[PDB]
């Protein structure tokens, strides 16, 4: 259908956070096999393969921003992947890795639609500065670049001279905040940017805050949607092998929800999945747990429900 | 058909795992759930652990909890089973099959019915090594008999396996390989092939032709009598 | 962890009439195992998978019964190809506990080995080491026992034996203790008897030489 | 400085824990992760466990997990590590340092500069006694030798 | 557990040029570990902190490369203070493997050990004991052996080496096996030899001495 015709990238990259291992996220997803678990509906799969991601060794830091360069690359090369599969008129399925790919997949969707939405479901905001930053982890900073309010507020990093802020501050809504910076917590109350901390779901339940999401962002026009995802924002007794553990999370059956309301409106245009850590499972049992909840949440991305999906013919023959 | 390629014959000393690739084909997967089971030679099967092939459930069995992880790889269908800290006790040919998955929309199964083939698996801290043949291959009169049977003694070679044979597979009757008993001295496991002749064959050499392989060493013997 | 007992430990049946085996259960199964054809040095295969219903190209003669403690596995028809080691296994319980090993061998007449002491080479003499092998062949069945004489001393331990397959062809068996000794406990001695007690043989037969004979 | 007061040398027999304060000094605490490392003399290290400070996420190695415990005790910024059922293996230098947190707040290190100085623990079942020295200094005239040694 | 490979096991430089070490890993680390200076008897401190990038206070002269598998330490401007056991140690993999030591010695030439045997005190001799003293003293390197005769019988296993540092005086070295006996061993012979076998010695030399001798 217009839906569910998936391009898959796949983007084994570590660089943009510490902790080295989400590079086998990608991986472990597609040893997971999203792809046979996406070809029992009518889904157009089509991988794009890996993306070969250089290595530059003098990848010289910022003050406080490390290997800003390698980052940059990394996303300008998937900005282009981006655009490119975009241009096939499929879904984008990108996923990694760390939230500094966001910055491309958010650049090349924008490069195909600039009237696009994100839905930026974390634990944070990840709208940190070069400035306003504590570890300077460009997985803290994708979302401050791809910001037209924060022209000029952004230094000149090297590597991301390409990068172009496309989305305005009413163009995004935020998901499941509960490890909010000063800083961000700040900035969030400067812009005025819609969210919906963990606070709000739990005053208002996952139903109405979604009913509220899509009548923020689609009722006032009918746009591409880019939902980028971080799998903290669930709560880690389903996802304990994230990079950023946060307790007090979204719980399984809520991000379900979500993904199925996503498809319900079937203007879900891209789709990121990032900090998949395998390293950080304590045992093997959580990094089953985590990747099958990560599968399960593309899964009714595309389209199952959990009421049930069938071909649209009789079975009683 | 229904088929498991199992991947590979392979030891190690006390250390790491023989994480095996269990190769399946013919058959959909994340339908059919795979088991794993070792068996020692010369004893009966030992069930270990069983996967879900989609949403992985472990369903490791008892004594070994802990020491195993079994992993999916449903890209391509192989499945995998590690060991942790390996030890004596794990000479065991290990089979992979499937015995169904217990959800709700796998189709029923109870019976292992895609065999894997096995995987020669003996953990060994012994060191490669040909082997030392110390043969008797008289002329059948060593005393008065005449049916005198002869034969070599295939000693201290590592690992499995030698390959005799007498006077390149020339001599087929009375062959009888005795089997790779294991030395507790240096786990040099110890075989023999041997014939009978018959004493009217005193003017005929026999030669073993020892050939083990995995040191790719090659042995030929004989033995005369003593004046 | 049912424990499930096989009631013929192994057999042995020249090739003929009903060869009927069992199994037996800790708990009540319910007609939720299986029986398998471990053949030598191969991997096992599947004969019945629910206790009936004869899995998927069987000939024509491997039934059985059970239902749900003591179980049964008919080998009515032989066909001494099926010459394999069998095995129930539960499976509607964990852990998926297997049997014990169902052995079948032929049942020709008890024979006699035909006893063949070795001396170790004068090369193993090189080595430092001596290892005596006493032979047994072309006998039946495997019940024997060798007992070494080392000047007429009855000793065991430094002897490993080697029991071969069941021939397809005579049905015979071929044993070798293999008196594994130092080269200084052989030159202590030289009279190298092997005590070999078997049913096909009248007498206990020791097979012996003297240490620089042969 | 950025500094770690370990105490102390302390052996058991094969008893109970040898607990450590790692007191830290000098840099703040709740945002650098401290770990603990053993050495046994003679040979390479063994990283062996490492609490996020505030949130304390135990991240215990292999082969003890256990016997190990960790403890934070931020009131004053020292650190704890025990051991249960302690063992012949356990003659080691046990030092702590700072892997710092892999929170999101927390500033990037990965590299162990607060240096503790280490801690002295063998594990050991001996009783505490005097040397048993058995000399010889002897007047270099044993034989013949001119620089002849003594000891 | 990504094992972490030293290349220079040890190395032994007098005081020169590059000194460059190594490290490899058994995977990617890319760029992500670091480099250590445990001196003897120290605690250790960092030298580089991420594959370069000399870590706060670093003198001069010790950079490093890498990325992202096989990693260098340059120590290009050797200062013979800077004798000290060297580590890689990877850090964004857990669990977090340390390198294999990196002993930096000197490089002085080849002497021969001035080899000393000690006999045991009579007030070992009071203690019901006896242990027997070879030294070796002022030699290079440390590649030496220590055959011990007890009335000129090869024996190992009551003897206990003692290996010291390398001086920072003369760079040299000594060595101390403790043939450690019973009272009742000692008395059974009186020829108690020491054969050092280095390759500053020449021969392997043979220091001995007799039962109430000395
Ligand atoms: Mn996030």
């Amino acid at each position: 259908a217009k839906s569910r015709t998936i391009g898959i990238i796949g983007a084994p990259f570590s660089k943009g956070q510490p902790r080295g291992g989400v590079e086998e996220g990608p991986t472990v997803l597609r040893k997971a096999g999203l792809l046979e678990k996406l070809k029992e509906q009518e889904c157009d799969v089509k991988d794009y393969g890996d993306l070969p991601f250089a290595d530059i060794p003098n990848d010289s830091p910022f003050q406080i921003v490390k290997n800003p360069r390698s980052v940059g690359k990394a996303s300008e090369q998937l900005a282009g992947k981006v655009a490119e599969v975009k241009k096939n008129g499929r879904i984008s399925l990108v996923l990694g890795g760390d939230h500094s790919l966001a910055i491309g997949s958010i650049s090349g969707h924008a490069r195909v639609h600039p009237d696009l939405g994100v839905i930026w479901v974390d634990a944070h905001t990840d709208i940190n500065t070069p400035l306003t930053t504590t570890s300077g982890n460009l997985h803290g900073q994708p979302v401050s670049f791809l910001l037209k309010e924060l022209k000029g507020k952004i230094p000149d990093v090297p590597g991301f001279s390409w990068v172009t802020p496309c989305i305005s501050a009413k163009d995004i809504v935020y998901i499941g905040l509960r490890d909010v910076d000063p800083g961000e917590h700040y900035i969030l109350k400067t812009l005025g940017i819609k969210y919906f901390s963990m606070t709000e779901v739990d005053r208002l339940g996952i139903g109405k805050v979604m009913e509220e999401t899509l009548s923020y962002l689609l009722g006032r026009k009918k746009r591409p949607i880019h939902l980028s995802f971080d799998v903290d924002g669930l709560d880690p007794s389903f996802t304990p092998a994230t990079g950023t553990p946060v307790v007090g999370g979204l719980t399984y059956r809520e991000g379900l929800y979500i993904t199925e309301e996503i498809y319900k409106t079937g203007l879900l245009s891209g789709l990121d999945i990032m900090e998949v850590n395998p390293s950080l499972g304590k045992t093997p049992e959580e990094v089953t747990r985590t990747v099958n909840t990560a599968v399960a949440i593309t899964l009714a991305c595309f389209g199952l429900a959990r009421e049930g999906n069938h071909k649209p013919i009789d079975y009683l023959n | 058909e229904v088929q498991l390629v199992q991947s590979g014959a392979e030891v190690k000393k006390p250390g790491a795992s023989v994480k095996v690739s269990c190769k399946a084909s013919g058959y959909t997967f994340f339908k059919y759930g795979i088991s794993w089971v070792r068996q020692a030679p010369g004893q009966g099967l030992e069930w270990m652990g069983s996967i879900s092939p989609y949403t992985g459930e472990t369903h490791y069995a008892q004594k070994l909890q802990g020491r195993v992880t079994m992993t999916t790889d449903t890209s391509t269908s192989t499945a995998y089973m590690e060991l942790r800290s390996l030890r004596s006790d794990d000479t065991a040919v290990y089979y992979c099959a499937r015995e169904g998955a217990y959800g709700y929309r796998s189709p029923y199964q109870n019976w292992f019915d895609p065999w894997g083939q096995g995987t020669l698996v003996t953990v060994s801290s012994a060191s490669t090594k040909g082997p030392s043949v110390f043969p008797l291959a008289p002329c059948s009169r060593s005393t008065s008999e005449s049916t005198a049977a002869l034969g070599c003694l295939v000693k201290d070679y590592f690992p499995e396996p030698v390959t005799v044979s007498w006077n390149s597979g020339a001599l087929t009757s009375g062959v009888h390989t005795f089997p790779a008993v294991l030395q507790s001295s240096g786990l040099y496991s110890l075989s023999s092939v041997v014939t009978v002749p018959s004493s009217s064959l005193g003017t005929k050499t026999y030669t073993c032709n020892v050939d083990h392989k995995p040191s790719n060493t090659k042995v030929d013997k004989r033995v005369e009598s003593k004046y | 962890e049912i424990v499930m007992t096989q009631s013929p430990a192994t057999l042995s049946l020249s090739p003929g009439e009903r060869a009927t085996l069992s199994c037996r259960a800790s708990q009540s199964v319910s007609s939720y195992l299986a029986w398998y054809q471990q053949k030598p040095g191969q991997a096992p295969r599947l004969l019945i998978y629910d206790a009936s219903n004869r899995a998927t190209g069987i000939p024509a003669r491997f039934s059985g019964s059970g239902s749900g403690t003591d179980f049964t596995l008919t080998i009515s028809s032989l066909e001494p190809e099926d010459f394999a080691v069998y095995y129930c296994q539960q499976h509607s319980l964990l852990p998926r506990t297997f049997g014990g090993g169902t052995k079948v061998e032929i049942k020709r007449t008890v024979a006699a080995p035909s006893v063949f002491i070795f001396p170790p080479s004068d090369e193993q003499l090189k080595s430092g080491t001596a290892s005596v092998v006493c032979l047994l062949n072309n006998f039946y069945p495997r019940e024997a026992k060798v007992q070494w004489k080392v000047d007429n001393a009855l000793q065991s331990g430094n002897s490993q034996e080697s029991v071969t397959e069941q021939d397809s062809k005579d049905s015979t068996y071929s044993l070798s203790s293999t008196l594994t000794l130092s080269k200084a406990d052989y030159e202590k001695h030289k009279v190298y008897a092997c005590e070999v007690t078997h049913q096909g043989l009248s007498s206990p037969v020791t097979k012996s030489f003297n240490r620089g004979e042969c």
